[PDB]
RNA sequence: CCGGCCGGGAACUCAAAGGAGACUGCCAGUGAUAAACUGGAGGAAGGUGGGGAUGACGUCAAGUCAUCAUGGCCCUUACGACCAGGGCUACACACGUGCUACAAUGGCGCAUACAAAGAGAAGCGACCUCGCGAGAGCAAGCGGACCUCAUAAAGUGCGUCGUAGUCCGGAUUGGAGUCUGCAACUCGACUCCAUGAAGUCGGAAUCGCUAGUAAUCGUGGAUCAGAAUGCCACGGUGAAUAC
RNA sequence: AAGAACCUUACCUGGUCUUGACAUCCACGGAAGUUUUCAGAGAUGAGAAUGUGCCUUCGGGAACCGUGAGACAGGUGCUGC
């Protein structure tokens, strides 16, 4: 209720209220439910306060916010230390997987420059 | 030039294919194979003969060749002695064995294959196609042919300019599909290059 | 990300790179391919991979092992463009 | 004696039963109203009924195959239409009146080559 | 005992044949179901008409294949006889089954 | 029309039905999931040790008669103007023009 | 076209009672063919409409179009080359047509919450005739009086 | 054994072949008593019944010598032939064309139905078993009106999401996998976990389309080892306007 | 272009052959074919086992394969005005 960074959801459901943590979504989040037990139409502030300390360390059971950004930051910094094809299109801002740079691929680009 | 070919849209009508013959999805590949390999073979050997048209059948996995020629004897030579060897190497790609039906043509200026490989060889000798043209619709008319239309297209004695130029004569009703008509494109070799010989020939309304 | 079962790697490549272990480091490998596997052994090889227009050098590092040659290879050269800034 | 009609609504195929003394509807072991008299357009098979008296009277077990819904529910309308015929110009008087008899074809065309769905142009662009 | 599946292409070409085999069949004890005329394949195929672009030209072909039941219930010995090497028909797929 | 490509594929058509659809279960099969987790080590480097064509794979399927790798049709061989041309000509049984 | 006067096509009359007039209403409302639901849309303002208007339905709305109903409009035509509005009167069938047109118009315009209650809103606006319908109305007579001058 | 499942019937659909039917043929009026038109009737259908195919004279010295063929020219120890790797997919930009969007006539959850037309033997590959999943194991049946791809979806009902860059959207990226194929880095697709970009219905300008049409939904193919938002085809729902 | 991962490919780099990858002509040899090993990025290159079938003229042949000669082959090389 207080946990990660923030994390202070209010009129939200469960699981979209658990979205909020940076790593979790919202089949990871129905499995937090499944796990519980808690139904996933109830609201984050009508709901027990102990069923919210076994919220607690249950996803504390999946490694979530700043560990999470470290680590892939700490993969971007690798791949850049590799020195791999990968790597120079992170240095470059362009696009990794294989989208044309061409034409499209604009989101990962940036603006245009001109 | 880019109008439709007489032959093709008929085929389901006045016109039925030059082989008929049915086979399954996996055969069907090489026998066409095959046929178009009897039909160049059969069309060099027998060139100089005047052959109009063959015929191709394929019963019971052997092939029957009917062969319609403007004469008959320059195919068969002497007393068959040809055929028995077109039937041997004809069979050796054809599956084996390999039936041959001969035909003659009884009014061979009519058929288009053979007007046209006429005046092929004619050009080839340097005769004028003004003449040749003139002459075909001639020997049309005076059978008493329904309709005909002769076109030709090239170099045209030597002109540095390729021409298209033509000259029907009585009905010819392309788009009804009910007209007997036949129909060629043949083209013809010359020194100036190549020139294409189109004969439309229309023989009755039905 | 491919190959479910067995690493891929062209076999006068290991074996190359077998009898290079075996009698000491001494100069890079002329190899062609870009289609095998970095192997555990390979590492402080300094074997060239071809970009297509020549062989580029790369020192093998244990911290590359199941990527591939090709990637630290790169064929295409864009060097920046001309920027033309007014 | 059981009367009977046919009738055909795009490429779907109707079968229509109709019969003295009872009055419920059956469509394909269905109930009338299960299968499609609970959606929109309940009424339209009735619509020809709906000029005369049915409640009692007249009682159908239909079959249907082929098509969606309104191209069954048509169906059973030109099925109906058709297996009014023992009572034939008595009814077709006031029933063509009110059309229903026309078989109302208009099936749909094949798409042409380059055109998306029969007529859509490739956006045309003027160079 | 015998279910007989010829096919050819043209429908025309086909029918004699079938009032061949039918007509075979009748002389030979006869025995027979009634043809059933089966539904007819149409394969549709769409070629380029241009030996170069010319993209939004093209031309539409199909073939036909009609296809004939026979059925003959008896297994006589003159039935089995008479649809054995009388089947003739050239450019005619004869299929016997039992 | 660059014959030494058209020998070049019936080369690898020969050579390729010479080799695999006959030791290919090298592959198809042994290199699937089964017992012999030594052996398939052995079996593809076999399998490497193979020459670079003879599988299926790499056969365009080039047309018949001109060779051309493009616009041709699996149900006849020909390429789409040579069966069309040979459709107007009446060769193909039953290939009129369609229209419904 | 040039020629033919080719007449209006048959719509289907409104299954409860045959207000085909609605029923226009109920064709021109339907987007990606869904029928059923635009006319269950229909049925479910006009039931939330009656019960507030104490009126049925049908002459609900009846004095609801009426006042929205379009007088005159303005239309190219006749041009100096400087090109100018021409107005002039409505035909019949084209007054209630135009007015449902104006009608839907007015519904996709502005948000509140569900297409329903835009819905609900703009027919409770038309029954005391102060909404966006009797507003476009004005307006077009706006357009005109002005330019009612000419003719 | 409530499944046409099987006896049983060719009854009816369906399925094709082969015929009839619509021709301004009939009625009325108009029309120069002309042809012809308008209206009506019956009729399944009324004016070329609906659709499709079929491209005149010719033009553009249109495109194609890179489908093929061809007159000449040119190379013929290379302007020929084989192999590996690379590239044809490169990116400061600009244009054309398609797809998903920007939402609660909606999204999402459960339940619930209703098609047509194609394809399949070096192949289509049920069912069961395993896996959230893509798929794996085994594998009946199918040359097909039987069996398989192969469960249509939009829809229908209820449930919730309560108008925000939002349970909209899905881009991008990171990680974990599947299958194909020698080979998935260059440069496949698909799946799962994570991430949730721009975008608040789009200006000047501009396009298509008159009925089973536009709009919208999904299905199938050929190409193919694998890989469609393209192409070709199929059906479902289904308008407005014509002064 | 009814589907560029390799193949395609016409392209680039490098390694390769010059009667040639394929077709016809002739001499001079081997059946063809077969499985297996090494060097090489591979094609190629060097081997090794193995086979010696098909009518008669059985002194020959023919089919297939290899070396040699030149005539030729080849070209997605230019010219759609």
């Amino acid at each position: 209720a207080r946990i990660a960074g923030i994390n202070i959801p209010d009129h939200k459901h469960a699981v979209i209220a658990l979205t909020s943590i940076y790593g979790v979504g919202k089949t990871r989040s129905k499995a937090i439910l499944a796990a519980a037990g808690i139904a996933e139409d109830v609201k984050i502030s009508e709901l027990s306060e102990g069923q919210i300390d076994t919220l607690r360390d249950e996803v504390a059971k999946f490694v979530v916010e700043g560990d999470l950004r470290r680590e892939i930051s700490m993969s971007i910094k690798r791949l850049m230390d590799l020195g791999c094809y990968r790597g120079l299109r992170h240095r470059r801002g362009l696009p990794v997987r294989g989208q044309r740079t061409k034409t499209n691929a604009r989101t990962r680009k940036g603006p245009r420059k001109p | 030039g880019q109008k439709v070919h007489p032959n093709g849209i008929r085929l389901g009508i006045v016109k039925p294919w030059n082989s008929t013959w049915f086979a399954n999805t996996k055969e069907f590949a090489d026998n066409l194979d095959s046929d178009f390999k009897v039909r160049q073979y059969l069309t060099k050997e027998l060139a100089k003969a005047s052959v109009s048209r063959i015929v191709i059948e394929r019963p019971a996995k052997s092939i029957r060749v009917t062969i319609h020629t403007a004469r008959p004897g320059i195919v068969i030579g002497k007393k068959g002695e040809d055929v028995e060897k077109l039937r041997k190497v004809v069979a050796d790609i054809a599956g084996v064995p390999a039936q041959i039906n001969i035909a003659e043509v009884r009014k061979p200026e009519l058929d288009a294959k053979l007007v046209a490989d006429s005046i092929t060889s004619q050009l080839e000798r340097r005769v004028m196609f003004r003449r040749a043209m003139k002459r075909a619709v001639q020997n049309a008319m005076r059978l008493g042919a329904k309709g005909i239309k002769v076109e030709v297209s090239g170099r045209l004695g030597g002109a540095e300019i390729a021409r298209t130029e033509w000259y029907r004569e009585g009905r010819v009703p392309l788009h009804t599909l009910r007209a007997d008509i036949d129909y060629n494109t043949s083209e013809a070799h010359t020194t100036y290059g190549v020139i294409g010989v189109k004969v439309w020939i229309f023989k009755g309304e039905i | 990300r491919s190959l479910k079962k067995g690493p891929f790697i062209d076999l006068h490549l290991l074996k190359k790179v077998e009898k290079a272990v075996e009698s000491g480091d001494k100069k890079p490998l002329r190899t062609w391919s870009r289609r095998s596997t970095i192997f555990p052994n390979m590492i402080g090889l300094t074997i060239a991979v071809h970009n297509g227009r020549q062989h580029v050098p790369v020192f093998v590092t244990d911290e590359m092992v199941g990527h591939k040659l090709g990637e630290f290879a790169p064929t295409r050269t864009y060097r920046g463009h001309a920027a033309d800034k007014k | 004696n059981q009367y009977y009609g046919t009738g055909r609504r795009k490429s779907s195929a109707a079968r229509v039963f109709i019969k003295p003394g009872n009055g419920k509807i059956v469509i394909n072991q269905r109930s009338l109203e299960q299968y499609f008299g609970r959606e929109t357009a309940r009424m339209v098979v009735r619509q020809p009924l709906e000029l005369v008296d049915m409640v009692e009277k007249l009682d159908l077990y239909i079959t249907v195959k082929g098509g969606g819904i309104s191209g069954q529910a048509g169906a059973i309308r030109h099925g109906i239409t058709r297996a009014l015929m023992e009572y034939d110009e008595s009814l077709r008087s006031e029933l063509r009146k009110a059309g229903f008899v026309t078989r109302d074809a208009r099936q749909v065309e094949r798409k042409k080559v380059g055109l998306r769905k029969a007529r859509r142009r490739p956006q045309f662009s003027k160079r | 005992r015998i279910r007989i599946r010829l096919k050819a292409f043209d429908h025309r070409l086909i029918d004699q044949a079938t009032a061949e085999i039918v007509e075979t069949a009748k002389r030979t004890g006869a025995q027979v179901r009634g043809p059933i005329p089966l539904p007819t394949r149409k394969e549709r195929f769409t070629v380029l008409i241009s030996p170069h672009v010319n993209k939004d030209a093209r031309d539409q072909y199909e073939i036909r294949t009609h296809l004939r039941l026979v059925d003959i219930v008896e297994p006589t010995e003159k039935t089995v006889d008479a649809l054995m090497r009388l089947d003739l028909a050239a450019g005619v797929d004869v299929q016997i089954s039992l | 029309a660059k014959q030494s490509m058209k020998a070049r594929e019936v080369k690898r058509v020969a050579l390729a039905d010479k080799y695999f659809a006959k030791r290919a279960e090298l592959k198809a099969i042994i290199s699937d999931v089964n017992a012999s987790d030594e052996d398939r080590w052995n079996a593809v480097l076999k399998l490497q040790t193979l020459p670079r064509d003879s599988s299926p794979s790499r056969q365009r399927n080039r047309c018949r008669q001109t060779g051309r790798p493009h616009g041709f049709l699996r149900k006849f061989g020909l390429s789409r103007i040579k069966v069309r041309e040979a459709a107007m000509r009446g060769e193909i049984p039953g290939l009129k023009k369609a229209s419904w | 076209p040039r020629r033919r006067v080719i007449g209006q096509r048959k719509i289907l009359p409104d299954p409860k009672f045959g207000s085909e007039l609605l029923a226009k209403f109920v064709n021109i409302l339907m987007v990606d063919g869904k029928k059923s639901t635009a006319e269950s849309i229909v049925y479910s303002a006009l039931e939330t409409l009656a019960q507030r208007s104490g009126k049925s339905e049908l002459e609900a709305f009846e004095v609801a179009l009426e006042n929205v109903r379009p007088t005159v409009e303005v239309k190219s035509r006749r041009v100096g080359g400087s090109t100018y509005q021409v107005p002039v009167e409505v035909r019949p069938v084209r007054r209630n047509a135009l007015a449902m047109r104006w009608i839907v118009e007015a519904a996709r315009k502005r948000g509140d919450k569900s297409m329903a209650l835009r819905l609900a809103n703009e027919l409770s606006d038309a029954a005391e005739n102060k909404g966006t319908a009797v507003k476009k109305r004005e307006d077009v007579h706006r357009m005109a009086e002005a330019n009612k001058a000419f003719a």
